Parts: structure tokens; C-alpha cells; sequence
């Protein structure tokens, strides 16, 4: 999942 | 939670603050639009503001206080009605026009090129002309994102602190309106007609949505917060 | 008109006095069965809630093509508000009927059926916690009806929404809610109303598919209801 | 339509 990466970030 | 003792100025100077940036579209003016054409720019411009806005909800007063899960819940729900709103607000100044971009300033006979988005093209212009005819500041708008950010998707799974913060952001929208010289029964009033759009722009996200999973090059990103809706 | 010289506690009384009646089922379910169930039911009630419509206040002195449109936005939003309002003191359940009370379970004899009835106990559950009371309904859901259709078209409903705004605020200050209790709990009753057009809008977008048109047999007017959606 | 019917009765 893309959106949960660039959350983390 | 920091959010919780946030006073209604500390609230505006930290979702004024937060704003994202407003991009621009690649368009070259000097080629007729295509349905294809005109799809591809909309779409590559909408990837590159989910990115802005993913990092802007961060930014959101009780937002970060929230789980991992539930920050990705919230924007899959809203995420085109964040968009969507954002889109009706910079148009709000260009009557008859949406201003997806500066370089990119569309009226509803534009919108035709493609089959079935001047329907939400005209909700769109619609809802603009409410918020110009209301008068809506910077201040009112920036809350009514950050709401529609935590609530749109606080139904379908804590709560108790999401709710708070959504009592807070009603605080301080009525501290505006007070602020505004607006009588009691004036600010309850301009309340109630505020957060009764959020009504027209939760329609808007689900009539276009509909359009846009439906049979439409899109992004990664965009796939997954589309296909996030089936 | 004649609905703004009325005063808060006439308002109330109007709109109680306005409410529709319960009706009831056709006295284990399939898909076809579940469905036609349902579909009477609604077919009925619908007849019921145009009666309902030009007795709120206000809603006659509208012209007959508005009265339509705002009808035809809103039918099943007001279906579910009342669907939701019915089942408040049931809770894990639907009350369609009295005799006609169904939980999660019984909503997978139909094929995305569950989702939404998550979605209307999650809302029943809402309204509960909140400790909703019917003379706060009354006035949501005569809001419902005339603000769900109105940027699709009016200054007179506005001045009627203002009216059931008033109303409403009147309705809490009289229960003993200090001044910030009061928007508070006015924001959040408003904003439960972006959750019941969304759940709507998904069950709508399911009702009027060719796989739900064929797996019963429609009312004419349930159909006419279903097509202004397309 | 069958509203315009039920509105006007
Ligand atoms: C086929 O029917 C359609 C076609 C397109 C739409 C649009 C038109 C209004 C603006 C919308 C979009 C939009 C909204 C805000 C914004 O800043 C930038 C972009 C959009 C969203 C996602 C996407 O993949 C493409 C565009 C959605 C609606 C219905
Ligand atoms: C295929 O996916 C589905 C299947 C069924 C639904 C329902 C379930 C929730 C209640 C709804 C309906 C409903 C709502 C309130 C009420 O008193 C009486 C009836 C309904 C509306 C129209 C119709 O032709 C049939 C039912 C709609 C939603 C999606």
C-alpha cells in the first residue's frame, strides 16, 4: 500500500 | 494530545500553516481538448496534489495522534472530497470557471469533452457560487477541510478523540464567525449552512468517483485510493 | 411564505404532527425474497413520505418541478434516516418494521448488502450515543429534504433551513445545554448527515444496477425514483 | 411522472 508508505515517511 | 489544548487562534495558525501548495498542470494551451488529453492532465494533476495532501494531513491537529490504520482509512474515504473542495475554493474567485490550476481555468462546455463529467463539473461551479455567495473566508475553509478529513470516514471504523478534535474545530469556527461581528443566531446559522455543503460535496465525491473507477492512466497512488472504494 | 412566521416550538409541533406512520412487512430469506420485502416496504413508505414532504413547512409554497427534484435527491436518504431513527432503541439491529427486524447476518442473503448495513447500524449507533431525541429527527430530516437538492437547481429554503436551524438550537438550549454544548451538538447532528447522503449514494448506486432491477420485479414509481439517479 | 401525480394529491 502505497498511501501507508507515504504516511510512514 | 496537543490538539485538545489548542486555542481557536493556535487552531487557524496551524491549518493556515499546513496549507498545501497550489500546483500547476501541464497543459499546453496551443492543442483542442481531447477526452484522453483532458482525463491525463486532471488525473496527473490530482497524483501530484494526494502526495501534498497525504503530507498535509499529518500537519492536522490530532490527526498524527490517531493509528497507522486509521490515517489510511480517513484519507481513502476523503481523499476526493479533500480534493474536491480544494478545487471549489480556488475557483471561488472566477465566476463559471474551475481553477484546477492557474494555467488551467475551465468552464462547463470544456467539461463536455468528456462523457459524463459536466454533470460534476456543474455541482462543482455550483457549489463555488454558494461559497461565493456566502462569502467564505480562508479561515472557514481550511476548517471545513480539516472536518471533512476526520469525519467522512469516522463511521466506518479512537473515535472519542477524533470527535473531540471535530468539537474543537466547531469551536473555533464559531469563535470566527464571533470575531466577524456576527450575532448569536447569525453564527449558528453560518454553521449550520457551512457543514450542510460538506453534504453536496460528499455527493460529488461519490457521483465522481463512481465515474472514475467505472470504465476509464492513471497512477499508482490514484489506483489504490480509487480501488480503496471498489 | 408562512413557515418563517412560525415560532420554534410551532416548528416542532408541525413536523411531529407531520410524521409519517410505521408501517409494516408483508407478515429464513433468500436473495429474491429479501428483496422483495424490502422494495414493498419502500415502495409504500414512499407514498407516505410525499404526503410528509408538503407538510413540512414551507415545501408547498415551493413549485411543483422543485418539489420533484428535491424528492427525487433525497427519497432514500430519508428512507434511511427513518430506517436508522426506527432502530435506535435496537441496537446491533435494522427495525424496517415491527414486525421486520433484521441484523448484519440476514444482510448477506443479498450481495453488497452488508457493507451498507454496517453503515446504517453504525449511524443508529451514533445516534444513540448521542441520545438523539425526536423532536431533533423531525427537524434532520426535513433538512434532508430540502438541502439535499438545493445547489442542483432557492432563497426561500434557505431561509426555511435557517428557520429549522433555529429550531434546532432552540430545541437544545431548552434541554439545558450551555452556549458551546449547544454548536457543538449542532455540528455534530449536521455532520452525520454527510454519512447518511454517502450512504445513500452507495446504495443507490447498487439499486438501480441491471443485476438488482432483475432480481425483482420494481414499482413503477420506485423505478422513477431509482432512474433520477440513473 | 407517477410523483408529479402523488404531489398534486
Ligand atoms: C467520467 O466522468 C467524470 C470524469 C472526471 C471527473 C472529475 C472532474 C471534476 C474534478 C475531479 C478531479 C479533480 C479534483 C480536484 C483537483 O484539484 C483536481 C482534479 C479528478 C479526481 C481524480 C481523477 O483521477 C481525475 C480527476 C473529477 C468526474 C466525472
Ligand atoms: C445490492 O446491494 C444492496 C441491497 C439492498 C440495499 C438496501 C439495504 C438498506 C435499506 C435500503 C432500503 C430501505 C430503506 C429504508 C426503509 O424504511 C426501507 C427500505 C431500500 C430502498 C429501495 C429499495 O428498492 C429497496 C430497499 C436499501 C442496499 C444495497
Amino acid at each position: 500500500k502505497i498511501l501507508h508508505r507515504l504516511l510512514q515517511d | 494530545s496537543l490538539a485538545l489544548s489548542l486555542t481557536a487562534d493556535q487552531m487557524v495558525s496551524a491549518l493556515l500553516d499546513a496549507e498545501p501548495p497550489i500546483l500547476y498542470s501541464e497543459y499546453d494551451p496551443t492543442r483542442p481538448f481531447s477526452e484522453a488529453s483532458m482525463m491525463g492532465l486532471l488525473t496527473n494533476l490530482a497524483d501530484r496534489e494526494l502526495v501534498h495532501m497525504i503530507n498535509w494531513a499529518k500537519r492536522v491537529p490530532g490527526f498524527v495522534d490517531l493509528t497507522l490504520h486509521d490515517q489510511v482509512h480517513l484519507l481513502e474515504c476523503a481523499w476526493l472530497e479533500i480534493l474536491m473542495i480544494g478545487l471549489v475554493w480556488r475557483s471561488m474567485e472566477h465566476p463559471g470557471k474551475l481553477l484546477f490550476a492557474p494555467n488551467l481555468l475551465l468552464d462547463r462546455n470544456q467539461g463536455k469533452c468528456v462523457e459524463g463529467m459536466v454533470e460534476i463539473f456543474d455541482m462543482l461551479l455550483a457549489t463555488s457560487s454558494r461559497f461565493r455567495m456566502m462569502n467564505l473566508q480562508g479561515e472557514e475553509f481550511v476548517c471545513l477541510k480539516s472536518i471533512i478529513l476526520l469525519n467522512s470516514g469516522v463511521y466506518t471504523f479512537e473515535k472519542d478523540h477524533i470527535h473531540r478534535v471535530l468539537d474543537k474545530i466547531t469551536d473555533t469556527l464559531i469563535h470566527l464567525m464571533a470575531k466577524a461581528g456576527l450575532t448569536l443566531q447569525q453564527q449558528h446559522q453560518r454553521l449550520a449552512q457551512l457543514l450542510l455543503i460538506l453534504s453536496h460535496i460528499r455527493h460529488m465525491s461519490n457521483k465522481g468517483m463512481e465515474h472514475l473507477y467505472s470504465m476509464k492512466p492513471l497512477s499508482d497512488l490514484l489506483l489504490e485510493m480509487l480501488d480503496a472504494h471498489r
